[PDB]
């Protein structure tokens, strides 16, 4: 506690509602971006198809498989497959999954992502577990099957980021508001009569103070205080998103510093 | 054609949700309104991802081989 | 987004918004009226005529057709056949000069006139790229 | 079909550098550093903070074209004080603010329930 | 394993040779589809 000042008011396993005090807007922002965009994760990224007698085409399922939430908790200790010295993949860069199910009954047989199965060695790290929030206990819903239709796949989950494909995003929807009344007049509100009767008072209007008619416009003021909230898909628990956010922002700030050091050389 | 995973616009997973939706309307008798809300679907891009999707798969299944 | 254009969310696309499947059908037959000249399906090569297509034939098996699993693009021959004239002139059909994708189904039948007759299908997924009319 | 592979967003190509630094001809004591494989998430921060430093006269950035992942930052400073330093002090000043946030958040998060 | 064709309506693992033309086996319909390959195809998962 010496600068930037957080304070949570509501927090769950997928919601961190907090004020963020004492900061440059330009930062708060760059935080939310790098959140959405640049925090590493694991998600299926190569499907080898054995047999597929589904009403759904190959490349379709492949795509669907992409999006499935897979555990990335320990992810920051798995290697980028572009980096790893193996030809294609290994357990040092990738988790491999298997899916088969097969029409068995008359009644429509579902293929949940609970029917997903690790194959490769996790070497005891916490990775590649299809994530289920479902009460009933069934992750997502891949596909469906009539009486006699196999489906034989082989998922190779690889490290990656949102900037490459929104499957690798961990984040979902990020709430973001500053200065609930327009004290900074950063906006000019549209209207037909009363600006106030016509727009709505943001829930964030109790933790700030009303303006008081008499006062003239405060000018040299700037942006403190940003009323945020972080939802999570849940490859990563909410806290680690924001943490790793602050982290990756720092890491890629940090690498410029290194790059300037590398150029005094020649 | 199979409930999409994750709404195009927000990101939040919406696959795991189709089933429960069906149930909360036609079983213990609610209106699609309150039902969309029990599921935790507040933001309406991710509200429209379910209320609109049409489950055609049900119909290709029908075709025999 | 100026003069009747629009900017779209790259993100939402990867997430699936506005994707299509594009199946296309090619089609073929064996001559018809002939008592000394009849067409034939086979993965050809030389044999006196040497008028063969620019592309790769190797995607074909023995019956003259591609298998379903296989990926195709460029001038990939997709159905080969010979018109033996007095020995065997080529008449096979390349996948479109601009196209690319995965074989889906392959139909093998006869026509009323006893004809050997074929219908190879090809599939792409076409993702909403930049200038596509909306 | 003409589309340019995703990773060309964060991966460097060949013979390219994470920075190239070049001297502005217009002014004195002024420079324009290029930033390969970057964008706003980074430039907008560098800049705004490079503006809390009172020995800096000028500081601006611009994504020349959203097709490519570049972004050019141009800085001008007081007599003496080489720009690199400017860029340096600010680069750091941010890490420190960030580090604090990390810990400050880490403190609160621990106090809550659920 | 070594299969060449399949008729459309029921799904019989037929595999007859040239100088046989067409037709199923106790199901008739001269339709027929070409099975699949075993070069088991790789997918961009995007
Ligand atoms: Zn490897
Ligand atoms: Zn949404
Ligand atoms: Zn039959």
């Amino acid at each position: 506690e010496e600068g930037p000042q957080v304070k949570i008011r509501e927090a769950s396993k997928d919601n961190v509602d907090f004020i963020l005090s004492n900061v440059d807007l330009a930062m708060a922002n760059s935080l939310r971006r790098v959140m959405i965009a640049e925090i590493p994760t694991l998600a299926i990224d190569s499907v080898e198809v054995e047999t597929n007698t589904t009403v759904l085409a190959d490349e379709f399922i492949a795509h669907r498989l992409g999006l499935i939430p897979l555990q990335s908790m320990d992810i920051e200790q798995l290697e980028y497959s572009r980096d790893c010295f193996c030809e294609d993949h290994c357990d040092k860069c990738s988790v491999v999954l298997t899916l088969q199910a097969f029409g068995e009954s008359e009644s429509t047989t579902n293929v949940y992502s609970k029917d997903l199965v690790i194959v490769s060695n996790l070497m005891g790290r916490n990775i590649g577990h299809p994530i289920i929030q479902d009460k009933e206990g069934n992750g997502v819903l891949i596909c469906k099957l009539r009486k006699g239709q196999e489906l034989k796949l082989t998922c190779v989950a690889k490290k990656g980021i949102a900037k490459e494909h929104a499957k690798w995003g961990p984040a979902a929807a990020i709430e973001f508001e500053y200065d609930p009344w327009n004290k900074l007049k950063h906006t000019d509100y549209w209207y037909e009569q009363d600006s106030a009767k016509e727009w709505p008072q943001s829930k964030n209007c109790e933790y700030e103070d009303p303006p008081n008619e008499g006062d003239p416009f405060d000018y040299k003021a700037q942006a403190d205080t940003f009323y945020m909230n972080v939802e999570s898909v849940g490859s990563i628990p909410v806290d680690q998103v924001v943490v790793r956010g602050i982290d990756t922002l720092q890491k890629k700030v940090a690498s410029i510093l290194l790059a300037l050091t590398q150029m005094d050389q020649d | 054609m199979i409930v999409p995973v994750r709404c195009f616009s927000c990101g939040k997973v919406v696959g795991d949700k189709w089933e429960s939706y069906l149930n909360l309307l036609q079983e213990d008798e609610l209106d699609e309104g309150t039902a969309l809300s029990r599921l935790g679907l507040k933001r309406y891009c991710c509200r429209r991802m379910i209320l609109t999707h049409v489950d055609l798969i049900e119909k290709f299944l029908r075709y025999n081989p | 987004n100026q003069e009747d254009s629009m900017i779209m969310n790259q993100s939402s696309i990867d997430r699936g918004l506005f994707r299509s499947l594009f199946f296309r059908s090619y089609m073929d037959q064996e001559k018809k009226y002939g008592m000394s000249i009849t067409e034939t399906f086979e993965k050809p090569q030389r044999t006196n005529t040497l008028r063969m297509k620019h592309g790769t034939y190797d995607k074909l098996d023995d019956d003259g057709l591609i298998a379903p699993g296989v990926r195709v693009s460029g001038e990939d021959v997709i159905i080969g056949k010979t018109t033996p004239i007095s020995s065997k002139r080529d008449a096979s059909t390349p996948l479109r000069s601009t196209e690319n994708g995965i074989v889906d189904q392959v139909l093998v039948t006869t026509n009323q006139d006893g004809l050997k007759f074929v219908k190879v299908r090809v599939r792409t997924t076409k993702i909403p790229q930049i200038g596509d009319k909306f | 079909m003409n589309a340019p592979d995703r990773f060309e967003l964060f991966l460097l190509g060949e013979g390219e550098s994470k920075l190239k630094i070049d001297p502005d001809t217009k002014a004195p004591n002024a420079v324009v550093i290029t930033f390969e494989k970057e964008d706003h998430t980074l430039g907008n921060l560098i800049r705004a903070e490079l503006l809390n430093d009172r020995k800096v006269l000028f500081a601006a950035y611009k994504v020349e074209h959203p097709f490519f992942a570049r972004f050019k930052l141009r800085i001008q400073t007081t007599e003496g004080y080489d720009p690199k330093d400017a860029l340096k002090n600010a680069c750091n000043s941010i890490i420190n603010k960030l580090g604090a946030l990390k810990t400050n958040f880490e403190t609160e998060w621990n106090l809550q329930t659920l | 394993a070594t299969l060449k064709y399949i008729c459309a309506e029921c799904s019989s693992k037929l595999s007859l040779s040239r100088t046989d033309a067409v037709r199923c086996k106790d199901c008739g319909h001269r339709i027929l589809l070409k099975a699949r390959t075993k070069r088991l195809v790789q997918f961009e998962a995007r």
